[PDB]
């Protein structure tokens, strides 16, 4: 099977550079042109350039001529993309993809680049207290980087949950999660949000208590 | 340098009906008797997936529900009938000329019956206030269609600054949307006011859905 | 009777010279008598490609006087060095096969 395997998520400071890799396997590496494609926040595609490994011919989108540098290592079947002088405008998913002479036929899984000045910061977690149904909440504020995991009652409470996408505000992320439950069950039974933040190795529990 | 204009940006289709997506190119994408126009599908977390190459050739494994046509500068992807697995973003792409270029994308969502938001409002926790911040949270849950307006009022006065909104994509199970709205103030400011109001304007009602609290209870 | 293949002709027929990333589009025309059916079969140098994606899927025919033409096209969008070589188009009627060839060169420079 043909596979393209991309390097993992990168968190890089503004002004610095990053070098992202695409490892090819399952085919003769030198024979196929490899292209790079940029996507910001799951919508829109922008072509960056291609590299032909056999003789290392490279072609750039003029928009990326000063920003991207493409190289290859034949011995390890890897194509590299370097991105320099980074700013938040460069934060995106970067895909590598193989072209076969007809179309892009295999794609890497994407590499997330996040350009940020922030250091690892655990979230502050706040309980959100106020029909036959009552909505409760959990505010998860001021963390870096993504992601966090939010469960209710150690995952025992799954239905009627809406966990919202994070918004970046002043270098740090904030999200909320709502649960809607029968009013007969709260506050007479305990409702707790559990918030995990892998980067900081933290996990906190917050019990929703009546004001 | 070829610009692809794809429309509509978003499309809400009912299960079993037809969807038509258009791509207009700023100049011909034809040469040598071929049209170098391609169609892709992309779902969240995944790379794009080829549906149609050179305007009208169906990729192996793609159902014949998917159909492409056009030439020169005007192209159409038809999907007929729409299965629920078609919920995705669709892209046109030209390879007639460098740089390779894509259309902006068309997001395909499903139609359902209109549904008013369920709105809930929350005061700052005593723990947040203890640090020195004050966030006020409003949830606007399970609504259709997508278009909604959220307004904050503090003591009867519209507030615009310090507001952050977060929107969900369409829920795959019930075809509704959801949204949060958070207003962040200082503790000093929060303590200066009594009445707090989140207000939702939606297609379903002529009157806004208003949720409110008094800081003094 | 009307079962003869008159000729099989490639266009361009010679002197095709490409750079890496450029398009190759080759026309193959079989001129025949009125009653003939034609199946086309291409040979090409590169083992990168399925025949299905390179060769046209639509029917390309023409009738006029007491003759028919059958057109087959081979397209590679973005050639590489392994696409340099001999391209052969064979046209078969069941009774007979006629073929024609051309050499395609791929230079190692990016396409303009
Ligand atoms: C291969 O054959 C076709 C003709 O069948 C040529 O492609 C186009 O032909 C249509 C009409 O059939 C015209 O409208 C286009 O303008 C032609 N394309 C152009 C501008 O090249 C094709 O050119 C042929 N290739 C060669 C070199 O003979
Ligand atoms: C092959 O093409 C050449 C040049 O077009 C032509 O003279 C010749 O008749 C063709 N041969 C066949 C077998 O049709
Ligand atoms: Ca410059
Ligand atoms: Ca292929
Ligand atoms: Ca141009
Ligand atoms: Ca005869
Ligand atoms: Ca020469
Ligand atoms: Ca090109």
């Amino acid at each position: 099977k043909v596979q393209l395997q991309q390097s993992g998520t990168e968190l890089v400071k503004p002004g610095a550079s990053v070098k992202v890799s695409c490892k090819a396997s399952g085919y003769i590496f030198t024979e196929y042109i490899i292209h790079w494609v940029k996507q910001r926040s799951g919508q829109g595609l922008e072509w960056i350039g291609w590299l032909y490994p056999e003789s290392n011919i490279i072609k750039y989108n003029e928009k990326f001529k000063d920003k991207a540098t493409l190289t290859a290592d034949k011995s390890s079947s890897t194509v590299y993309m370097e991105l320099s002088r980074l700013t938040s405008e460069d934060s995106a998913v970067y895909f590598c993809t193989r072209h076969d002479g007809t179309n892009f036929d295999y794609w890497g899984q994407g590499t997330t680049l996040t350009v940020s000045s922030a250091k690892t910061t655990p979230p502050s977690v706040y309980p959100l207290a106020p029909n036959s149904m009552v909505t409760l909440g959990c505010l998860v504020k001021g963390y870096f980087p993504e992601p966090v995991t939010v469960t209710w009652n150690s995952g025992s409470l799954s239905s009627g949950v809406h966990t919202f996408p994070a918004v970046l505000q002043s270098d740090l992320y904030t999200l909320s999660s709502s649960v809607t439950v029968p009013s007969s069950t709260w506050p007479s039974e305990t409702v707790t949000c559990n918030v995990a933040h892998p980067a900081s190795s933290t996990k906190v529990d917050k019990k929703i208590v009546p004001r | 340098d070829i610009v692809l204009t794809q429309s509509p940006a978003s499309l809400a289709v009912s299960l079993g009906q037809r969807a038509t997506i258009s791509c207009r190119a700023s100049e011909s994408v034809d040469s040598y008797g071929n049209s170098f126009m391609h169609w892709y599908q992309q779902k969240p977390g995944q790379p794009p997936k080829l549906l149609i190459y050179r305007a009208s050739n169906l990729e192996s494994g793609i159902p014949a529900r998917f159909s492409g046509s056009g030439s020169r500068t005007d192209f159409t992807l038809t999907i007929n009938p729409v299965e629920a697995d078609d919920v995705a973003t669709y892209y046109c792409q030209q390879s007639n000329e460098d740089p390779l270029t894509f259309g902006a994308g068309t997001k395909l969502e499903l139609k359902r019956a209109d549904a008013a938001p369920t709105v809930s409002i929350f005061p700052p926790s005593s723990e947040q206030l203890t640090s020195g911040g004050a966030s006020v949270v409003c949830f606007l849950n399970n609504f259709y269609p997508k278009d909604i307006n959220v307004k904050w009022k503090i003591d009867g006065s519209e507030r615009q600054n310090g507001v952050l909104n977060s929107w969900t994509d369409q829920d795959s199970k019930d075809s509704t949307y959801s949204m949060s709205s958070t207003l962040t103030l200082t503790k000093d400011e929060y303590e200066r006011h009594n009445s707090y109001t989140c207000e939702a304007t939606h297609k379903t009602s002529t009157s806004p859905i208003v949720k409110s609290f008094n800081r003094n209870e | 009777p009307g079962y003869r293949i008159y000729d099989v002709v490639l266009s361009p027929s010679h002197g095709i010279e490409l750079s890496v990333g450029e398009k190759l589009v080759l026309n193959c025309t079989a001129r025949t008598e009125l009653n003939v059916g034609i199946d086309f079969n291409w040979e090409y140098p590169s083992s990168k490609h399925q025949h299905k994606k390179l060769v046209n899927r639509d029917l390309k025919t023409q009738s006029g006087s007491e003759m028919k033409k059958f057109l087959s096209t081979l397209t590679i969008d973005g050639v590489t060095r392994s696409d340099q070589g001999l391209y052969t188009c064979a046209a078969s009627s069941g009774l007979m096969t006629k073929k024609n060839s051309t050499f395609v060169r791929v230079h190692e420079k990016p396409f303009v």
